[PDB]
Formats: C-alpha cells, structure tokens, sequence
C-alpha cells in the first residue's frame, strides 16, 4: 500500500518552489499529485473535503509566504479557512495530521522536498484513511 | 528542578570531590539530584564512537532508558558524558532507522527508549534555567583571583544540535565564574581543545600533552592563577598531564586545576577538604593561599 | 459539443522518458473518455511536435489538447500559441507537469513515477473536459516605462528607453544615482576610474528629455497589470528647498549630530544634513530626520533659508506600461563568520570598505590605513569567498565578482605602495570573462601578488599590536601556514539589498534560492519575470559585474520596449464574475478583494454583487469564499477543480 | 606513482554504508560535498604538531586510497568538532573520521590501549573504574562509599554484556569471556 | 544545457519556430552576406542565397529522398562522427 | 606550521636578480606567471622515482621557503626541458 496524497499549489511562489526542487533534482516520494490554482486563496473547505470523499489518505496545500501572496492577501483568507478545517476534520474522525498546509517561496525547493518527505512519512505511519471504504458500504 | 544525576566514570571513581561539590552547590541552587541507579560509562563518545558507532549509541540509549523509566530528565557535570548522551538522544529522536536498530538491541535486555529524555549540562542549566544572579546571592567567600576558563569541546559543539550559542566567542562560563568574584582572563586560542578527546590521551599521549601545555602556557601568559573546566576528562588532562609534561618535556608549572563545581563550592563557603583538592596531582594550595 | 481530446506525452530527450515510461502513459491516456488521439514524442515544443499537434487538431477535429510535459510556467504560452494557430481556443489547452513535478524528482522510482504521470494526465484530461473557450483580453499599453533603481543597470535601461523615444521614469532611493559603482575606485579588468566613466551617464540621465529622474524617492504602491500600471512614488522630503539649494555645504558644520556615512560603509562620519558623494547627481543636500534633533542650528548659518522642517513628502501618481526592477545589491555582513573577527578586530575590513578607503574622494583621502592606529599596512591578506560558497551562512552560491575585485585592489595597492606584500587566500580563481584570465596572469607576473590555495580557518588578532594572523592550509603543499599581516581584507559576497523585501511585495515577483529576484527562465528569458510587464536588470537578479549589468540594462530595455512598441498586449481572462440569478447580495465577497473589484449594486429591483472585470487580477479568493456559488473564476471553476480531484483516483 | 590498480573506487561508498544507519547515511554521505578547501586542516589543533592533515583523509577517501584505514593519522583527531563547525560545504568531518575509524577497527587497526579501555567497560561497565582508594576517598568526603553505578550492579553489568555480545563488540576488540581478557 | 539541465531543444526550438514564421523577420537560411557598403542608417547589403537545389516552397521535408540517396557524406553537424547523405536536413528538428 | 618568520619574502626577487642579465630578467621573472597547474611535475621523469615535485620548487620560491636552496630535490632535475616545453603559462 502506498499513500494517496493530493496537493493544491498556487501558481506563483509555491509552484515555483516545487519546480525548483525538480530543476535541482531534489528527489521526494511519488505519492503526491499536485493541482494548480492561481492563489491559495482559491482553496476552500469543499475542495479538501471532496478529496477525502474521493479517497485521499493525505491532503497538502501550498501557498506563498504570508505577506508575499502574488495577489496581496489571498493566503490570509485560506489561513483562516484551514484552521477551522483542521478542527472540523477531527470532529469527523479524520486525523488532523492528514491535512498539511505550508508556506513555500519559489526559492525554497529544499523546503518543498523536505515537506513532501515529511508529509509522506506522516501519512504512511497513519495508514490508509478508511472513509471511502466506510461510505461504499 | 528534579534531575537524574548522571555521574560518569572519572568524577565518581577518581575526582570524587567534584561529585560532593556538585551535590551541595546544586542543592544550594534548588536542584533535586536523584540517583540514576546502575548507570554505566556514557560511554566515552570519542573513544567508543570511534570503535563502533552502533555500540556507542546502544549503550548510551541504555543509560537514557534509566532516566526515562524514572520519568525525569538527565543532568551532568561532564562534557564527555553530556556530548555522548545529548548526541545519542538527538540521534534517536531525529533518526528512526537508528532508533529501530537500538530498540531491537535493547529488547534483548527488556528495554525500549521512547524519546522523552532531555540531557542537560549543569553550566548551561545554571545559565538558562536558574540564573547567574543566584550564583552571586549564594557566594559566602568571594574568589578574587584570575581564571583560565577552559570550555572544552563537547560542551557547546556541535552547535547545530546543542543550540547553546556561539562556540567561537562564548560568555556562558565566563559569566558563571565571574559571579564568584573571579576574573576570566582572555588568553590565546581560548576555544582550542585540551588534547585528551577522541581517545588521543590513551593512544597518543605525547601529542595530547603538547596541546595541554600550549593551553597552560597561554593561560599563564594571560596572568591566570588557575584553570577552570566543566569536564573531568579535561580536568585529568590538565591536572595529571602536568606530571606527564614534567616527566616528558621537563616543563614544570604547578598550575592549579579546578572543576567549576569545585570553584562554585569554594565560592559558596565549602570546606576545601570536602572538595578533595588533596587527590589533585597538582597542589591547589597556592590558589588556596590567594583566597 | 462533446470533448475530443488529444494527449501528447513528451520525453524531453530522456529528461522525462528516462524515468517515466512515456509510451505506457500514452497507451493509458487512450483508455480515458473523450481521448481520441494520444501520441508520444521526443520534443513536443520543437517544430515537428507543434506541427504534429496542429495537424491533428485539424485532421482529428480536436477541441481539447493535453500536453504531458515540462512546467506550464515555462511553455504554457508556447503551446497556447501553437493550438490557437490551428484554430483551437488557447483556454481549451491543459498542461500536465510530469518533468519538474515527476521525472526529475522520482528518478529512482520509475514504476511509481510512471503511475504518477498516468494520474496527472488523467487529472488534466478531467479538467480539460470542462474547460471553456475564453477570449484573451486585449489591453492597451501606456507609452511609459518605470525604472526602479538608479545604478549602472537602471541608468542603462532608462537611457536606452529614452533614446528610443519612450517616456521613462527613473526612481532612486538615495539622494543620488550611481549605485555601488559610484563607491568603487577603479573597475576591473581595465582599471578604469569607476566614477570617471559613470558620471557622464549619470549626467546624461539627469538631463535626458525623455527621462524624469526622481531621486531621494521610493515607489510605495503599484496597481494594475501589464500596460496599465498605476504607480505611486513618494518624493521624500529632504527638508531643504530643492530650487534654492546651491549645494555649497556650509550648514553641516554647525550640526551637533554625527551619523555614520552609509556611502563610506560606516567608516566615515557625516552629519544629519549631508551630501552622499562629491560627484553626486543631482547635486543637492538632505536632512536625515532619523538622526536630526531639530535644534535649528543649521538654519542660523544657512543664508538662503532653504532649510524648511515643515516640508512634506509628495505622492506622485504616474501611469506606466512596463516596469524594470534594478535595485541592485548589498555587501554581505561577515560578523557571522566569528572566526574571521569582523566587528571585533579593528584591522579586519570588508572589500567594499577598502574600496572607500582606496577611493581618492573617500574618508581616508585615498589612503589605505589600519583603523586601529592610522598606519599604512605593509602586509595585507585577502580572504576569498567570504559569505559565498558557504552553507554555514546559507549562501551556497558564488558571488561572481570577488576573485576579480580582490586582484584589482591588490594591483591598486601595489601601484600606490610597491613594497606592500599581498597574499590572496583562495579556493578557485574565477577569471572567466574577456581579459579576466589575462588580468589574473598580470596580477602575479607584473604586480607580484601572491596566491595561496586554501580557505582560511580563522584570523587571530595580537592585542599588543593590532596585527592579524591568518590560519590556513596551503593545500598545494599540504602544510599549515600562520602568516602575520597588518590588515586583513574580507572579500565579502553579494546579497539582496535590504529593501528587496518591500520591492518584492509591491511588484509581485519571486526570488530564487540565492534570495535574488527570479527570472522567467534562466535561458529562455533572462530579464523577464513571470509577472507580465515586470523585468529585471543587474545585481538584483543575481551576482554579476558591471558589463553584465549594463548588458542586462540594455536587454531589459528591449524586452520592456516590446509591449510599448506594440501598444497592445493580451491578458488572461481567468477573472471572477457573479451569476446575478444566484447572488442574493450577501456582501461577503466585497472586502475579500484587495483591488475592490466586487461591488454591491441594484439590479432588477434588488441587490446583487458585480465584479468590475478590469480590477480583477484572477486570484480566485472571492469565488472560494462565496457561500451561494454565484461567483466563479473562469478556468478555475469549482466543478472543474472537482473533476480534477476525481481524476487522481478515477476517470470522470 | 598511483595507478588505477592501487585504488578502490568503492571506498567512499563503503565508508558511507558503515555509517548507516549510525550516524546516518545523510551524515556520512556529506564527504562527497568536500571541495578540498583546507578550512578543516587549518582549524585542526592536532595538525599543528603532526603530519596529520584532515583534508587529505577526505581526499584519500574520495580518491580510493585504502591505506587511509591503516593510517595512524586518522587516530590523531581529538573530535574537537572545529572542522565540523567551520566547513563551508556542510561536511560532517568529525563524524566521517569516526566512521573511517570503525572500518579501521574492523580491519584490525585498533590500539592496545583503546582495546584496554573498551575491555574495562565490558569487564566493570566503566572505562575508569573505582579502586580501593576510591572507596576510602568517597568515605572521607561524605559520599556513598560505592557510587550508584553499573560497576556494583550485576543486573546492569549483565545487561551490558548481552548488548555487547549482540553488537559483536566483544569479537571486534578480541575479548575472551572465559579467560576474561583480550586474545 | 547547464545549470537547469534542460534539453537544448527546450529553449531553442520554440525560438527557431517563432523566428521562421515571424511577420517582421525575413529568414534567409543557407545564405551569406557577401558585401556591405554605406554607413550607419544607410547600409546597402548584398546577400547570396546559396543554391540548395530543391524548391523550398514545394519541399515538404519528409525525407523519402534521404532513404534512397546512395552516397554517404560525413555529417558536419555530428562533427564527422555521423554519416549523412548528399540530400539532407542538418538535424531532425532543423 | 610555517610562520612568517620562517619565510624569506624576497626569494622570488632574489632568484630573478641572480638570473639578470643571464639567462635574462624576462626569462627568470616568468616564475611569477606560474599558476601551480602541475603539468611540469607530471612531465618530470625524475619525479616518477623520487619525492621531487617540480611545481613545489616554484611554489616554495613564490612562498619564500629558503629550505628549497638547501634541498637535494632541486639537484634531481636533469634539464630535460619537458616542463619548459609544456608549461601553459610560459614559465621557463
Ligand atoms: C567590493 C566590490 C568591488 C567590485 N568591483 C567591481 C569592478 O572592479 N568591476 C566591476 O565590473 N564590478 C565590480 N563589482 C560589482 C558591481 O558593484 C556591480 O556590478 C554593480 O554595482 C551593479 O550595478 P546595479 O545597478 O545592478 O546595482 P547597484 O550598483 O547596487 O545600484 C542599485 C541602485 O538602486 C538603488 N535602490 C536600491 N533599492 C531601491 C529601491 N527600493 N527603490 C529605488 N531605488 C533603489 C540603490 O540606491 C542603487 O543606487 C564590485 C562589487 C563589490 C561589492
Ligand atoms: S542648505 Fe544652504 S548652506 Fe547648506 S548646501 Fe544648501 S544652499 Fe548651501
Ligand atoms: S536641526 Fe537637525 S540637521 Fe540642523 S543642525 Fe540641528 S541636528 Fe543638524
Ligand atoms: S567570485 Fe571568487 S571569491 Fe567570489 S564567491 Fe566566487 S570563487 Fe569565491
Ligand atoms: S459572496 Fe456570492 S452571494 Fe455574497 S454578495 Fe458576493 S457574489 Fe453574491
Ligand atoms: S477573483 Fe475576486 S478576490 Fe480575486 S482579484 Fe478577482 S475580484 Fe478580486
Ligand atoms: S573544510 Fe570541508 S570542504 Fe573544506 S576540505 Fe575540509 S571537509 Fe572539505
Ligand atoms: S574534529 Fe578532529 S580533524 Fe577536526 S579539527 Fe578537531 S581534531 Fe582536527
Ligand atoms: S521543453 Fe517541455 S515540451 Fe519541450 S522538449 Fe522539454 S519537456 Fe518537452
Ligand atoms: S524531404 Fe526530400 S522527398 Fe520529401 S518533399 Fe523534400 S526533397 Fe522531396
Ligand atoms: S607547468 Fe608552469 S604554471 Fe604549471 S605548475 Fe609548472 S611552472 Fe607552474
Ligand atoms: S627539466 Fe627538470 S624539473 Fe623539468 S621535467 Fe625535466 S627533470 Fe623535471
Ligand atoms: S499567489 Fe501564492 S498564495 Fe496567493
Ligand atoms: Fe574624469
């Protein structure tokens, strides 16, 4: 079994960070699959909850550093949204840890590589999220 | 503060006065030192780590397990033991492959390290948790003499895991010795090694003595009345090494050597007899006359 | 109409193919609904690749194209033009990143990389099905450029643009233009006088009919997009009448506050009321309120009564089409490398401090002297790579100019004092450009400058004399050296300028691992940024010398003149819009937009929200926050993203 | 004259595996980042009074000179960590030296004095064990005659002996359990 | 190409493509400037459009001809390490 | 441990004056052009059976190590001129 992780990365600093890891040949686990959005501000609870419904073992979200959003304050909204979402997931029996959000600049390929490494290990240790199997009954 | 007091080898079995000095000094500062029953050699990190890294970590974890079972953190007055147990604790928390290997070995003796032990050095514990102000408040006999402060290597390094500040220009010990009324004299290559570490004292004695001699010469040129350390290994090298330097180089200095706990003990009005300066290879009497 | 998708899997030579089983991804792609064509090719962006896509769009009547290749940040526009040339709307094209995001990061896990590429193709195909044709927004380009930073790079950009006939605005933070080049004494490899060749350009820019120079000013806000930027410039108050200012300098004598002169790198001492350097353009004085005590002693001496503390900064609103960022760099602070003793030992200095010491118009009157006793050093040691090629200080890059300026200044010291012994402690001598290796050969053969291959371990000061000892291994002899010197010079690297953080936030540009500004592509676009209409020039983009900076200044002027010359650019219609039939005017969206695009209005007798299309930059925050679902961002609609999420696990 | 036949291409790889998992693959693989700058040698206190040059140990390791495991020079490092603290390439020098010494020990290049130190920890649980003089001193100072250490705890001594046998450290040093001495 | 390790084609081919179909650029391949007279702003230039012996407007660039040609010439593009035919295309992405 | 006190700074200049006017100022001043590449040592037939390293002689000359004048190593060169023929810096 290999974890299924979905990612959401903004097109500016974060996408650049993930790209820089590739330019630098910074190897990381192949569990994640990144979805591109223009800003992390585009990310809302329904996209994360939809991912778990589909069978995600882990969900990752990456945006610009607070204050460095290409669109000035998009990430500040996402930050308020993700904090409530962490608690909502615990209320739904989904380990808080299955959700991971980080701030990554285009200059942080090493940080992205390590964030991917750390997140993969976290989800692998938790094992598969049994929501889809529970719903398919 | 409650801490499992790791003793090591040299302090409890040779320079026992450092143990006595520590127990009262720490009691005066409000630290409850509990016995870490059955604790062994840390083991010596430079010596054992050079023979087999796996043996060094497994035996260190075995000691870490004693304090973990006691539900308390560790305190030590030796840089050697501090470095060995601190680096062991960090490696077991940061590396799961290493932890897995060690716990597979510890399972054979019915043990399992869970990463809850924190290792502390008494000098940084005094500096960060107690406060230097408390040292001066307990000074009964101000020691107005010049001190050649020897930090040692395993006290602040490796900085990437120790996080005790600068290893190039530290103030920590200087501020602790100065609180007793003493003066930390600046000397050449202050942060240099005494020469005993990494098994050098045992395998390459004359080479170790050459470095110790350079340090003593520099301290004497700076106007020091003695040398203060935070390491029984450094202590032995500076103290016993002088007899060896006299027998191998023909150089005599009769330079008093003290461990910080012994210096803090004198400062707190302890009986020099209880600090066991009589076992010291180099007489501390010249320094005792100066105070 | 039903989707008919064409999936193209690129091998990119072996960059993808070597890790991802591209033919296998291609076979998998064909098993997905609507994928009527699927091909794998060595180089999709190449002419045969583009012709393949184009021919297929016409022959197989495709209405969706999926390119499984590199990053959209590199070729998304390339392929959009390729499909648009075949008649396919460019927004019916979808990129799947399997190189930077897969093959390059999963090199030792080929089977899993191949599985991941399949899912990414499926995720792309899933979004592709629901993509819609959008009309690129044709916008006009204001015939005006803005250059931020008045150094050799920025000056070059404004001169070229002004010479082309384009109205250009040049904003300079400090009271004078010239940058770090104005602080240098001479310039390698020609040993030309730095200011003596820079001043004519500073003069040209100051009196250029097409360039408006705003010295002692800062850009405080930038709004808009390519061709339509609205910029706010704060013309800082000097507290001295600009027009009545003669620039004689008689009010400074009275000032009782001494401030360290920034221009002289903290060696010299200036007054609250001062002038940056003698050849300064514009030639005018300034009062630094950060250190001024408002005693008014300077005003009593000042004849014209130019001094006015009631002076207020002026906010200038200007409209520009393009922006060139040329804010330069700052010298690394070597205090962190504690073993070299900078900030502890008096006779340890940085090379930039040495430049000011050598410069005739400097604080020491062009005399290289020890800061401890004022004596001229008979023995000097240069330590290379200080703050560069060093992981302990976080700078794992080469600062490019240090090998050369160290050899240069060693030649200048020898010309002024031949008896001076100079030793350079290095790892690699990087004399890589025209006349550089020759300059290096010359330093040793002609000037007798010595080189020691070995990065020093530490510097130790003799407290009795102030002399320094350099501990280092002569790696070419396998022996440890402990040579004494009268002065130690640290060849400090380059780091981004302090204001870089503010300028980044205002322009919306990114930074590379070295912390300098990020270019669109290192080779495809060295002076463009991923942000349209925003370009870079000089050291703010990365460590480099004067000609490289002058070349970039010229390059940026060319790139920045393209939209200006066209007078029209195409911008992305990935904007938000409100479905009036669903919006009940709850007002949640209004305050979420930092550009105030969504606004409440009356329609058909009741209240609804309406996005002002031109003010929307396309972030997708307001639609994400809309509780009714009335707001949607074209190209990133919730349904499109929903299908993309399903695509990772199944075909939809 | 060093010919390809006198070199071992795998030395760096062999040093890296001996260092796995302790002190770690990433730790020891750092030797590959070395660019021979000399900062380590210049910072070496031992190097200032001997022929020992820290940079050459790493060079020999990368070039493939197996003699580095037979050298007395690798044993002159005190583990002062100065090189470790100053390396601009993040080479974990001190750890690489210790790892090279592990391979040296396995090849039979271990000093008798070191084997004796290791024998004391195995025999008494301590490198510097308590003596008759220790007991008398501790008594006169007011401390417990025998410290609460493994030396006087059979449970703990036996625990150590089990781990030592499991780690093969006894065979490494060449210790005979029935004779109670090194072979 | 260093330091990104991108394919040379990654950056160069799109640029070759664009330049060949640019409305303001007249590309004269297999040609050489044989004379330049005049001064700044008023240069008179002579370009020799060398004979390819193939009609470019009619040519498809399929290369059925390359398979049939019987004479082998060392490929200059491959630095003499490759063998081309008398009728040829320097490289596949030409 | 080589200290400034163990070095003779003028050794290079001293070698050049000894070579002026024979074999010539330009000839012997060529030692200052040396960039320690090693081509001379690699080409040395004597260096293949001894501790003699041609490049180190020139290094010692530039660093100021007087012991080079007392060395038996400088006397192991046969004057084969191979190094002279291959030096990329025109060192004679
Ligand atoms: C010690 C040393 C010696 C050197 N010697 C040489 C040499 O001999 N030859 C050589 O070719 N190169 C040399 N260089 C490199 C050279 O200094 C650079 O190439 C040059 O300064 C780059 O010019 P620039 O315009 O890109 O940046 P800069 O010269 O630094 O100019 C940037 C300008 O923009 C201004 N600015 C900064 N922030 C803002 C803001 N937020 N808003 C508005 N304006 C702003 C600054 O005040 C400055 O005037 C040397 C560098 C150093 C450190
Ligand atoms: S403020 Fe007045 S005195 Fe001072 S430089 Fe200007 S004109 Fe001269
Ligand atoms: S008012 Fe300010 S600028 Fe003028 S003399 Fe006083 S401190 Fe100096
Ligand atoms: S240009 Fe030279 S001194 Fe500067 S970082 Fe590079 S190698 Fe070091
Ligand atoms: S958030 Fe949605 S429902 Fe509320 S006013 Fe805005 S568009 Fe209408
Ligand atoms: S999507 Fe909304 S919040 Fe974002 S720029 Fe547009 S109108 Fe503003
Ligand atoms: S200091 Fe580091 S990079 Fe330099 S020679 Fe030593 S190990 Fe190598
Ligand atoms: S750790 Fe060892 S090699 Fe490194 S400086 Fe210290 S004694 Fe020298
Ligand atoms: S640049 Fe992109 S499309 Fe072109 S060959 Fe490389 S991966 Fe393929
Ligand atoms: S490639 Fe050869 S056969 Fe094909 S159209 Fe051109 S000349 Fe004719
Ligand atoms: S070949 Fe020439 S440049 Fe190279 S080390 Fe010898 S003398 Fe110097
Ligand atoms: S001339 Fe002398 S030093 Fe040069 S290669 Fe011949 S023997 Fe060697
Ligand atoms: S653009 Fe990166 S978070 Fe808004
Ligand atoms: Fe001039």
């Amino acid at each position: 079994w290999e974890p299924k992780i979905i990612g959401f990365c903004c097109n500016w600093c974060t996408y650049g960070g993930a790209d820089t890891a590739g330019v630098g040949r910074m190897q990381y686990p192949p569990s994640i699959r990144i979805i591109r959005v223009m800003c992390s501000g585009r990310i809302e609870p329904s996209l994360i909850l939809k991912a778990f419904k589909e069978g995600a073992d882990g969900v990752f979200v990456g945006g610009c550093h607070l204050g460095d959003c290409h669109y000035d304050s998009g990430n500040y909204k996402w930050q308020r949204r993700v904090m409530m979402l962490y608690e909502l997931l615990e209320e739904l029996g989904i380990e808080k840890e299955r959700l991971n959000h980080e701030w990554i600049s285009a200059s942080e390929g090493e940080k992205f590589q390590n964030t991917m490494k750390d997140f993969y290990n976290k989800i692998e240790a938790l094992g598969p999220c049994k929501l889809k199997e529970e719903l398919d009954k | 503060m409650k801490y499992a007091f790791f003793l090591g080898c040299i302090m409890p079995n040779r320079y026992a006065g450092v143990e006595a000095a520590t127990r009262t000094v720490m009691e005066k500062l409000g630290v409850e030192l509990v016995d870490m029953t059955g604790a062994s050699c840390c083991p010596a990190p430079g010596v054992f780590g050079s023979f087999d890294q796996k043996t060094w970590l497994t035996l260190a974890a075995r000691n870490l397990c004693i304090a973990e079972e006691m539900g308390v953190d560790i305190v030590t007055v030796c840089n050697g033991c501090y470095g060995s147990l601190f680096e062991a604790a960090h490696l077991l928390h940061d590396n799961k492959e290493a932890l897995n290997f060690v716990n597979e070995k510890l399972d054979k003796v019915g043990k399992e390290y869970k990463g809850n032990v924190k290792v502390r050095h008494f000098a940084e514990l005094i500096y960060n948790d107690i406060g230097v102000d408390k040292i001066a408040e307990k000074v009964e006999r101000p020691l107005n003499i010049n001190v050649g402060v020897h930090y040692g290597c395993h006290f602040l390094k490796p900085t990437d895991v120790k996080h005790l500040g600068s290893a190039e220009r530290p103030v920590m010990l200087d501020e602790i010795v100065e609180a007793t009324g003493a003066k930390s004299v600046p000397y050449a290559d202050k942060m240099m090694c005494c020469g005993a570490g990494g098994g050098v004292r045992a395998r390459e004695l004359e080479l170790s003595l050459d470095m110790t001699n350079e340090k003593i010469e520099n301290m004497i040129k700076a106007g020091a009345d003695c040398t203060v350390n935070v390491c029984p290994f450094c202590h032995l090298q500076f103290d016993r090494g002088q007899i060896e330097i006299k027998e191998k180089f023909g150089k005599e200095y009769n330079f008093p050597v003290l461990h910080l706990s012994q210096l803090l003990g004198l400062a707190m009005g302890m009986d020099p007899k209880d600090l066991a300066l009589s076992v010291h290879q180099i007489s501390v009497d010249p320094l005792l006359k100066k105070i | 109409e039903e989707p008919r998708i064409g999936v193209y899997v690129c091998h990119c030579g072996v960059n993808i193919g070597g890790t991802v089983d591209c033919p296998d991804v291609t076979e998998f792609a064909k098993t997905l609904k609507n994928v009527v064509v699927a091909r794998d090719y060595k180089y999709m962006c190449a002419d045969p690749g583009q012709e393949m896509i184009k021919k297929d769009i016409k022959e197989h009547n495709l209405n969706r194209v999926v390119v499984a290749a590199c990053s959209p940040r590199l070729h998304e526009p390339t392929f959009r033009r390729c499909v648009a040339e075949a008649g396919l709307n460019p927004f019916l094209f979808e990129f799947a990143n399997i190189r930077e995001h897969c093959s390059w990061v999963h090199m030792h896990e080929k089977e899993k990389a191949t599985e991941k590429a399949k899912d990414l193709v499926r995720m792309a195909v899933a979004k592709a099905r629901l993509l819609e044709p959008l009309e690129f927004i044709k916008v006009g380009v204001t015939q005006r450029a803005l250059v931020i930073g008045g150094g050799v790079a920025g000056i070059q950009t404004a001169l070229d643009l002004g010479d082309m006939g384009f109205e250009t605005i040049l904003v300079e933070k400090t009271p004078s233009v010239g940058g770090r080049m104005a602080q240098l004494d001479k310039t390698f490899p020609t040993n030309d006088c730095s200011i003596c060749i820079l001043a004519p350009k500073m003069v040209d820019v100051a009196k250029h009919p097409n360039v408006k120079l705003y010295a002692y000013s800062e850009v405080v806000d930038v709004q808009g997009y390519v061709g339509n930027f609205k910029v706010k410039i704060m013309k800082k108050a000097r507290y001295i009448d600009e027009t009545k200012c003669t620039g004689c300098g008689q009010c400074s004598e009275v000032c009782p506050i001494d401030v360290p002169n920034e221009f002289d790198m903290g060696i010299g001492m200036r007054k609250a009321i001062y002038k940056p350097f003698p050849q300064a353009v514009p030639a005018k004085y300034t009062i630094d309120k950060e250190h001024c005590i408002e005693c008014g002693l300077c005003a009593k001496v000042c004849g014209p009564n130019a001094i006015d503390f009631d002076q207020e900064p002026e906010i200038i609103e200007a409209e520009v089409g393009t922006i060139i960022c040329a804010i330069g760099y700052d010298a690394f602070d070597p205090t962190v490398r504690e073993e070299y003793g900078y900030g502890v030992y008096d006779n340890v200095v940085t090379a930039l401090e040495l430049e000011r010491m050598i410069n005739a118009s400097g604080p020491t009157g062009g005399k290289v002297i020890r800061l401890s006793d004022g004596q001229k050093p008979k023995r000097i040691a240069f330590i290379q790579c200080v703050g560069s090629r060093d992981a302990k200080v976080g700078n794992k890059y080469c600062s490019n100019v240090c090998c050369m300026y160290a050899m240069k200044n060693s030649q200048l010291i020898k010309e002024k004092s031949p008896d001076t012994e100079i030793d350079i402690y290095y790892m690699d001598i990087r004399a890589f450009s025209k006349g550089y290796e020759e300059f290096y050969e010359r330093s040793a053969k002609q000037y007798g400058i010595k080189f020691m291959r070995g990065r020093p371990s530490q510097v130790i000061e003799d407290p009795e004399t102030g002399n320094l000892v350099v501990r280092a291994e002569d790696t070419l002899l396998g022996e440890i050296l402990e040579k004494e010197y009268d002065l130690v010079v640290l060849s400090v690297g380059m780091v981004p300028t302090k204001s870089a953080d503010e300028v980044q936030k205002i322009l919306g540009i990114s930074r590379t691992p070295d912390q300098f500004f990020m270019e669109a592509h290192p080779k495809l676009r060295p002076v463009d940024t991923a942000t349209d209409g925003v370009y870079l020039a000089g050291a703010c983009q990365g460590p480099k010398d004067i000609p490289a900076s002058v070349a970039q200044g010229s390059a940026a002027a060319s790139r920045a003149a393209i939209p200006l010359a066209k007078g029209e650019v195409e911008v992305e219609p990935i904007i938000a819009s409100v479905d009036a039939e669903i919006c009940g005017g709850c007002g949640v969206c209004v305050k979420q937009c930092p550009y105030g695009a969504p606004r409440l209005v009356e329609k058909d007798g009741k209240v609804v929200a309406e996005v002002i299309s031109a003010l929307c930059k396309g972030c997708g925050t307001c639609p994400a926050g809309c509780p009714s679902g009335a707001l949607e961002q074209d190209h990133f609609k919730t349904i499109q993203l929903f299908k993309q999420i399903e695509g990772m696990f199944r075909d939809t | 004259m060093i010919y390809s036949s006198d070199l071992n291409k795998n030395l760096a790889s062999q040093i890296i595996e001996a260092g796995t998992p302790i002190p770690g693959d990433d730790v020891v693989s750092s030797l590959k980042a070395c660019y021979q700058c000399g900062t380590c040698t210049g910072s070496c206190p031992s190097g200032r009074r001997t022929s020992y040059r820290t940079r050459k140990v790493i060079r020999k390791a990368l070039l493939g000179m197996d003699d580095v495991l037979d050298s007395d020079d690798i044993w002159k490092c005190t583990t002062c960590y100065t090189c470790y603290e100053r390396c601009p390439r993040d080479v974990k020098v001190t750890e690489i030296i210790k790892t090279i010494r592990n391979l040296a020990a396995q090849k039979g290049n271990m000093a008798k004095a070191h084997k004796m130190t290791a024998m004391y920890v195995l025999k008494y649980g301590h490198a510097v064990p308590a003596n008759k003089n220790t007991a008398e001193l501790r008594k006169s100072i007011g401390l417990s005659e025998k410290a609460p250490i493994a030396q006087f705890s059979e449970k703990d001594l036996n625990e150590m002996n089990t781990l030592i046998k499991e780690l093969g450290f006894d065979e490494l040093i060449g210790f005979d359990w029935e004779k109670g001495a090194l072979k």
